[PDB]
């Protein structure tokens, strides 16, 4: 919107290092993916305790 | 000649090689009613355990799992069975003054200086070529 009505597909840029310094091919996927998902994950642990009764992990 | 009589030194021997005849734990839940030399029995068990065991110590344990675990301790590990710990150096003294032998020997008293003892006194024997 705002400007015009024209797809924006996906692009898949890769590099070598971390950093990004040094370039890869890049492809740019056609038939946009229709649903993405992201999922964390954060892991706990119980703390356990032989004096107290606060119940923290 | 470790004591003077060599009663108690052989009683002592045979009773500290006793105490590795029977070794063992019992791990019990939670109770201080036990010292390490209660002499404790066991008696509701089959033929192969059932009598009087002296104990040696007692272990506490708390933690998450397993609540508290007063662990009971039987028998002594191991001995070495010296009489004194051995010193099997050649080792130099001087000769203190005099001091007759209330062991009625003629054993000549002297000092080590590597014991940091100056006051105290050594009795010591004297070895002669010929003697006779």
């Amino acid at each position: 919107s705002l400007l015009e009505r024209g797809l924006s597909k996906l692009t898949l840029n890769a590099w070598k290092d971390r950093e990004g310094k040094i370039p890869a091919g890049s492809m740019s996927a056609m038939y946009n993916p229709e649903t993405i998902q992201l999922d964390y994950q954060t892991r706990f642990d119980t703390e356990d305790t032989i004096n107290t009764a606060s119940q923290s992990n | 000649l470790p004591e003077a009589t060599l009663q108690t030194l052989s009683n002592s021997w045979l009773n500290y090689q006793q105490m590795t005849g029977v070794q063992g734990h019992i791990v019990l839940a939670g109770t201080r009613d036990f010292a390490p030399g209660e002499s404790i029995t066991l008696s509701g068990f089959g033929a192969g355990l059932d009598g009087t065991a002296m104990l040696s110590g007692v272990n506490q344990q708390f933690d998450t799992q397993y609540g508290w675990r007063s662990e009971l301790v039987i028998g002594l590990p191991a001995s070495m069975l010296e009489p004194a710990p051995p010193v099997r150096s050649l080792h130099i003294g001087t000769v203190a003054g005099f001091t007759a032998d209330p062991q009625h020997l003629d054993r000549i008293a002297i000092h080590l200086p590597a014991l940091n003892l100056p006051d105290s006194l050594i009795f010591a024997r004297l070895s002669k070529p010929w003697a006779s």
